[PDB]
């Protein structure tokens, strides 16, 4: 296990693992946001309780961001909740306050549920199967772009931030948008109980 | 009072004959008066079967060596 | 319950009363503080004798 | 008003017939137990406590015995002389012996450890 | 996370100490070791971790000693203060609550001085 | 079990009591070092006046 | 003495000297000088049913009938002076033999050394 | 009385071993004597349990040392 | 044929102790110390030495905590282990798996901070 | 109960026995060391 164990702080921590990864961060006011807030917050209120935060790495936090949207499920951070992706309450990222990392990631989040109900579909009849396929196309467009993305984070290069993903996805969120609308308008709003013709 | 206190002590005697405590009326009437005075029942029953015990080994003590 | 804490606690006593005699029966420099005190009252005697 | 610690000192003396200095040992496992935390008493109620002792008594066959803790009760209640009648009541529970069952004669064994 | 400058257990202890026994800091030093030592103790789980099962055991626990009236009262106690959001642990103080009340009928068994005298 | 837990925290804290004061009496060979002094001052006197 | 007959007792059944079984001694002699409040049963009837009653949860119907014998012929012997304390020990330290023995864990050998 | 005495010793051993009890003849006699001597029957059984404990702790330790 | 160095009981315990702790063996000696004492402290026998009475309370207990399909499972794969015959001790395997079970409806009791204070 | 309470009064038995050794083991080196400047003095007494 030692040789594994050294592997295993130099291949990555286990952070996403349920055992607590601390890492060393910058104790700098820009680079300790999260700690100063959490200072201040102790200092401010004697009534504050401070709640067990995950502290996650804002690599790692883009990396499971990217896996979400490349539809995996069963995320650490993004969890499924009656088919409603939700963020674990417990996570916290040095550069973000727990509030804005919140929102942040219920917007990223939205949009993966969004991509997950898209994602369930089967393709039982020659017109949801012709639906299945071009969504596949589309999904396989999207996946490409991820990839990439993905390749640039593991080649650690260059600073990445979760800014810059955003703002690089945002046409493809875009065109996500419009295809979860038009997608719940052409079959999400047809009923159940329509014949296959009229559905 | 003191004939009640009597009373009390004599009923307490008898009650422990009867029950074959052990006690003498020496012995009755300070547990009563410790009773009266507040002390824990708890604390006084372990005093009392300890005090029994160690009659008791020392009884064992002295029929092993005699 | 009760006859269990009683029995521990008269057992903590007689192990405390043990412990205490083992270790003045160990600890025991005792007779060598009265040897010094007696060899300082023999050097004060021959101090005064002399 | 001997300090209770006096009195009981006076009345292990009295009770096992040996002098202060024979009984050391027995007296430091005393104030152990006393100075203790113990649990509460089965019965911390007098009218509970002298209710189990009417059952117990009248469970184990023993009538007389019952008999005569009734009459003992009745008398420490009329005389009032008593203020924790519970307390009593408990002791006397826990002091009470089945006068039916012959005392358990402390075998010898216990010697074993009295060196 | 937000922890308020919660003053050490210590000094909290200690606090409670002279709260309760109206002495000193200083005065309460071997009671304040007694009490680091019984806080330090690993306790069993208490009975009921559950503000709805705690609410209900408190006006049972009322009712048996007769409080009626005092059942009612904890339960619209309990909604107001479910309802006010506050407290992150109710289960606690609910449980901490319930096991500190005292049926005010029960004569307190006044601790005999007799303890003072282990205490020498 | 409250009342267990409570006396097992009495009894451990009268037991360390009586340890500290056992050790105290025991121990303490300062005694024995006070002693040794004397016996040396003693012995310097009866030097000095012989 | 019943000190030296239970100390060539426990020679007798750990098959050690005396010097060897000092600290269990020791244990025993702590745990028989401790306060024991009363048994629940001192009737020999009452520790005998107890018995056969627990010989037969055990399924083992055989050996419930070969304990009820035994205790007859124990009781029609005389020799045992505490007929209910004697029954009552063996109920409790008769053993399942379908309850597999809680083997003792290694564990406990690490500090012995 | 002693071929009493030894039909007591065979059923009680014959009992030990239907109830896999682990008693010998020697353990089981001690045993009765000690009850026909008043032990108590649970401090009895207590002493049996710890014993049968030290004496498998004794044999692990026969086997590890040998 | 000479059975895999498996460490005798002390060194599997330390070995675990370090891999819970995330620490090395030099950084738990008083952990270690701690599980010496509680191995070597006598164990009452389990409640139940029944593979399949075990894991009949295993499934109750699950139904007791709404978990009726956890029960299921259960009782499908205590079924399966003890047909697979690899593990000797199924009772005790059973039993320790019964006392691990974690209730995911009860919310954490947060481990006040305090507890460090005993673990020095 | 009275099994733990067994159980604790061995271990308080055996635990005190452990601390007794321990203490014997970690509480003659005077005597050697005595011995050790005796000879030293002599040593230097002989070959001044």
């Amino acid at each position: 296990p030692d040789d594994r164990s050294w592997l295993e702080h130099h291949v990555v921590h286990q952070y996403w693992t349920a055992r607590p990864s601390q890492f060393p961060h910058s104790l700098h006011l820009h680079s300790n946001l999260a700690a100063v807030w959490d200072q201040h917050l102790y200092s401010s209120d004697p009534l504050y309780v401070p709640d067990d935060r995950v502290l996650v790495t804002e690599t790692q936090v883009i990396r499971e961001t990217l896996w979400l949207l490349s539809g995996v499920k069963k995320l650490f951070i993004f969890q499924l909740i009656d088919g409603k992706v939700t963020v674990r309450n417990n996570i916290i990222v040095t550069h973000l306050t727990h509030s804005c990392l919140r929102s942040v990631l219920e917007q990223i989040a939205a949009y993966g549920q969004v991509v997950f109900r898209l994602q369930e579909t089967e393709a039982p009849f020659r017109t949801y199967q012709a639906f299945m396929w071009a969504l596949y196309k589309y999904f396989i467009s999207f996946k490409e772009e991820l990839a990439e993305i993905e390749k640039c984070i593991i080649n650690n290069d260059t600073t990445i931030t979760l800014a810059i993903v955003v703002d690089k996805l945002a046409p493809r969120l875009s065109q996500l948008k419009v295809l979860h609308k038009v997608f719940s308008t052409g079959v999400a709003e047809v009923p159940p109980d329509t014949r296959n013709v009229v559905r | 009072n003191l004939n009640a206190v009597r009373e009390t002590m004599d009923v307490l005697l008898e009650i422990s004959r009867i029950l074959n405590t052990g006690l003498d009326m020496e012995t009755l009437s300070i547990c009563v008066r410790l009773c009266e005075q507040g002390i824990n029942p708890e604390a006084l029953s372990s005093v009392i079967k300890e005090l029994r015990k160690a009659t008791e080994a020392l009884k064992a003590a002295e029929n092993m060596t005699s | 319950i009760v006859n269990l804490q009683v029995e521990m606690i008269k057992q903590f006593h007689m192990q405390l009363n043990e412990m205490h005699s083992l270790l003045e029966r160990y600890s025991v420099n005792e007779g060598l503080v009265a040897e010094i005190e007696r060899l300082r009252e023999e050097n004060k005697r021959l101090r005064a004798h002399f | 008003q001997k300090s209770p610690n006096v009195l009981l000192q006076n009345l292990c003396c009295r009770i096992l017939g040996r002098s202060e200095a024979d009984v050391a040992q027995q007296f430091q496992y005393a104030v152990r137990v006393i100075g203790s935390n113990f649990a509460p008493t089965v019965e911390r109620d007098e009218f509970l406590v002298a209710e189990k002792i009417k059952k117990e008594l009248i469970r184990q066959r023993r009538e007389a015995d019952a008999a005569l803790f009734s009459e003992l009760h009745r008398k420490l209640h009329s005389q009032g002389v008593l203020k924790n009648k519970w307390s009593i009541l408990y002791l006397l529970l826990s002091l009470s012996e089945d006068p039916r069952r012959q005392p358990s004669k402390v075998s010898s064994y216990a010697t074993l450890f009295a060196q």
